[PDB]
DNA sequence: GATGTATATATCTGACACGTGCCTGGAGACTAGGGAGTAATCCCCTTGGCGGTTAAAACGCGGGGGACAGCGCGTACGTGCGTTTAAGCGGTGCTAGAGCTGTCTACGACCAATTGAGCGGATTTGCATAACAAAGTCTCC
DNA sequence: GGAGACTTTGTTATGCAAATCCGCTCAATTGGTCGTAGACAGCTCTAGCACCGCTTAAACGCACGTACGCGCTGTCCCCCGCGTTTTAACCGCCAAGGGGATTACTCCCTAGTCTCCAGGCACGTGTCAGATATATACATC
């Protein structure tokens, strides 16, 4: 079981595709500081979409594995 | 015990030097730099020594060494005091 | 008894842990949610362990009634 | 002065953090006279209290530069040699744990 | 056994400079040093002065000149104000 | 691929300038104070704190030489130092 | 004539060997009064006093000198210039 | 009032003293520098001679607060008094 | 008026050194200065050694300390051997 | 040394200067609280041991140049040139004391 | 050959070395009360050793960058010389302020009883860090 | 042909050290009595300021020439950086025991007082070692 993607993370893979689709063969570092950097200055308002799909994919998740335990190991 | 100011090696020399912003180090600065810390360690070893001794202990404590830097005008901050 | 309350505490970590991810609440919002209501604040960490049941039972007990209301509210 | 204070311990007269008692029991001790005037230890904890404050200023800046919460060894020696007038006053003041200041000089670049 | 320090004055001066802002084991016992060494040399000054003058009292008015001859520039000028502020406070009613 | 002389003398200073840690390894040292020790007295044990004051110290003293070092030797023009640069501050400083 | 540094060791050899203050004592001693008056007006001293500071002053600037002197050697130089005395006095640590 | 009695340390002088330091050459810069570091000491001295003046409520700066202002920053001077 | 100064004890030492040779009032102002200074580090030292180790009284021990921390090279050691024998023989004396 | 019949200390301790002053100024002066016996005495010798070192070598410099008193010139060179005073007077500044005879070789023709 | 320094005389002067008489701090003898010394006990922290992992030190090599020596300009310093300034000395005079004494009172030491601030040892709680979701590109096993 | 590195933010868990609490001790706070250190007023009379006039030694300005600082070129040493081998630091754990701190007694040493009196100090004499000036000869440039 993977976790549930947070709301920069619903958004960064809207955008990363999007970045792939317009600029295909640039390399993911380069996409990922821009994304980073985007979001970083994005309103509340423009987050709250990607905040409200967090919100629901975590309950959906939790709903799917009841029983999920995240287990990080060193 | 003998030998051991060889412990000091290149490399701690260096990385000193560096710290201070030495960009450039002869051949020779690793002679001279073990000559000039095995000097301040003596006298600080002395002093601290005879303190621990007036004292009538045999052990020598944090406090013998900072009083022993002190008296060099090194006030030490940190180690009690 | 301290199965009887081990098992309560147990439950009502759970319950809270539920109505937490239900809602979309993270740890955070747990901790300064608490800070608003009573004047004690708890950082995510706290509301971790306590969900983790890593805390002593007089911990758990204590902080309960707040997190009863955190629940409510 | 400062508007009030009505607490018995001499520190709350005073208006000081620091303590005021203890100052004037370690002035009677380590002979450095035989009397200890009424004001000495109030003068001399508020003294102690304002270069204590002005230390710890500008070490929670330092920290806050490093983006951190707390005051470790580093902050205090970049808040005490970023500052000329500490500097001097600790000037020969080795700081376990400070480090250095990262100064390079241009020549070597 | 029992060791003293100025470890729980240092964190209440913390706290009214910054509020949130906390120190460590290490911070704390630099600041214990720093305060011992000016708490000696200022009475130490002092101490001669009162020699000097050939008096037997330190007095508020030794332990101002002693700030003056050991802090420089205008930290020794604030720290006069203070002080002079806290006698005063203390002594009026 | 190959870096230029002096690049990573560059990145070191701003390294070992940026940390705070002890430079010199510490079972060496400890030898070393003992060794001397010995020769003042025999039979001494010091205390653990006692032999990470002296480090602190001596790194401290060997650092504050290497810089007054080093401006010596850019008064002489000289990026290099040499022996000569450490006795010109040694001498200069009084000791 | 004398070729140049013929007078200058001569007088090395002269002034060494004698032990009397070179400053002339009434412009050091309006000096030393200028710079009181900056700081307390009305002031007033006796005459072992402003003794005092002149040898101390003398004694200070005469080991600067020598320091200074150092350096210029070091640089491999015999005149001395404004860049040794401020590399003598920031070893030092002034 | 007095002014500009810093020109009272001639060129002279300055060589003098420049000379029983064993300075052979002399650079036309090192006569300013000379008298700026002149100044500095001497203002350190005196205003701590001034301070132990004024603590002890005298007007006349003796031999002695001159002494102890040259003591206290390691410089110990015998023949004044001690 | 009344002051003190150790002029009769230097001279008293010179003729035994050298006693055909005669000292000018400055050199004996000079002598005067350095006993002063020395007498002080000494005392000073000695003060700070009872207070570390937690004394009240100035022994001989600490003085025979004192010296061998201010004193340098043999000076130490023939200013202690000196120490000693006053010592000694005050006591049986 | 073999005796003493007098009723000084000094006499007792074999010393030429005063132990009853050295007392004195011990007790005075806020060095401590108490002045054990033997501290004036130890103190007394050492002083004196350290008057008369200087004094022989100063002696030997007025013979030197030819003088037959001791002026404040001998007294900076017997300092001087000898290292184990100079150390312990490293710092001192002589009033009419002048100064040692060097010249750099690099100076020389 | 010219310009400076040390050495062979005569005289006198500020500076030192000696002797009286007057205290006033130094030494002698008692007593009491704390301080430092001794012996006996506990147990904390120091030394010393052991084996294993692996991060730092040691070694060699080749190549570039910097120390060093030599040369040639050009200007900034030293050294004379004559004119000008202000220091240094002696003399006269005034008066602020250092230095001393003598009364007298507010100040701080000391003691004994009382009580809340601060100390250590537990116990709660936050900082600081790091793993992982998505996704595609590129690298190495 | 398959894993994993690499990047971004935000939410979760986790090691350790820092912030906070409890109960008890003991150093800080009252309140009163005692003695003397230092504040204050008044007096003597030292020595620090100010001015004036004369001599004269040191400072000032300017002309002249050359010794030294500075920039440039070119050569050859020797220090840097890399990759490979080897070595000793560092980490845990364990045991043994020596020395540091504490406690409770004991006796000796130093402060304090009072008495007595001769070693040290201002003040006045008495003698001379080296500066000051002249004249001779040699050392250094």
């Amino acid at each position: 079981v993977k976790r549930p993607m947070n709301a920069f993370m619903v958004w960064s893979r809207g955008q990363r595709r999007k970045m792939a689709q317009e600029n295909p063969k640039m390399h993911n570092s380069e996409i990922s500081k821009r994304l980073g950097a985007e979001w970083k200055l994005l309103s509340e308002t423009e987050k709250r979409p990607f905040i409200d799909e967090a919100k629901r994919l975590r309950a959906l998740h939790m709903k799917e594995h009841p029983d999920y335990k995240y287990r990080p190991r060193r | 015990l003998r030998d051991n100011i060889q412990g000091i090696t290149k490399p701690a020399i260096r990385r000193l030097a560096r710290r201070g912003g030495v960009k450039r180090i002869s051949g020779l600065i690793y002679e001279e730099t073990r000559g000039v810390l095995k000097v301040f360690l003596e006298n600080v070893i002395r002093d601290a020594v005879t303190y621990t001794e007036h004292a009538k202990r045999k052990t020598v404590t944090a406090m013998d060494v900072v009083y022993a830097l002190k008296r060099q005008g090194r006030t030490l901050y940190g180690f009690g005091g | 008894d301290i199965k009887a309350l081990q098992k309560e505490l147990e439950q009502f970590a759970k319950l809270l842990k539920q109505k937490r991810i239900t809602l979309g609440y993270t740890q955070a919002d747990v901790g300064l949610t608490l800070g608003v209501l009573f004047g004690k604040v708890f950082s995510q960490t706290t509301i971790c362990r306590f969900e983790a049941l890593q805390l002593s039972f007089k911990n758990m007990c204590k902080l309960r009634p707040l997190l009863q209301k955190w629940v409510e509210e | 002065g400062k508007a009030r204070a009505k607490a018995k311990t001499r520190s709350s007269r005073a208006g000081l953090q620091f303590p005021v008692g203890r100052v004037h029991r370690l002035l009677r001790k380590g002979n450095y006279s035989e009397r200890v005037g009424a004001g000495a230890p109030v003068y001399l904890a508020a003294v102690l209290e304002y270069l204590t404050a002005e230390i710890l200023e500008l070490a929670g800046n330092a920290a806050r530069d490093n983006k951190k919460t707390r005051i470790i060894p580093r902050h205090l020696q970049l808040a005490i040699r970023n500052d000329e007038e500490l500097n001097k006053l600790l000037g020969r003041v080795t700081i376990a744990q400070g480090g250095v200041l990262p100064n390079i000089q241009a020549v070597l670049l | 056994s029992r060791k003293e320090s100025y470890s729980i004055y240092v964190y209440k001066v913390l706290k009214q400079v910054h509020p949130d802002t906390g120190i460590s084991s290490k911070a704390m016992g630099i600041m214990n040093s720093f305060v011992n060494d000016i708490f000696e040399r200022i009475a130490g000054e002092a101490s001669r002065l009162a020699h000097y003058n050939k008096r037997s009292t330190i007095t508020s008015r030794e332990i101002q000149t002693a700030v003056r001859l050991l802090l420089p520039g205008e930290l020794a000028k604030h720290a006069v104000s203070e002080g002079t502020k806290a006698v005063t406070k203390y002594t009026s009613a | 691929h190959r870096y230029r002389p002096g690049t990573v003398a560059l990145r070191e200073i701003r390294r070992y300038q940026k940390s705070t840690e002890l430079l010199i390894r510490k079972l060496p040292f400890q030898r070393l104070v003992r060794e001397i020790a010995q020769d003042f007295k025999t039979d001494l044990r010091f205390q653990s704190s006692a032999v990470m004051a002296l480090q602190e110290a001596c790194e401290a003293y060997l650092v504050g030489l290497f810089e007054d070092t080093n401006l010596c030797a850019i008064h002489a023009k000289r990026v290099t130092i040499m022996p000569k640069d450490i006795q010109l501050a040694r001498r200069i400083r009084g000791e």
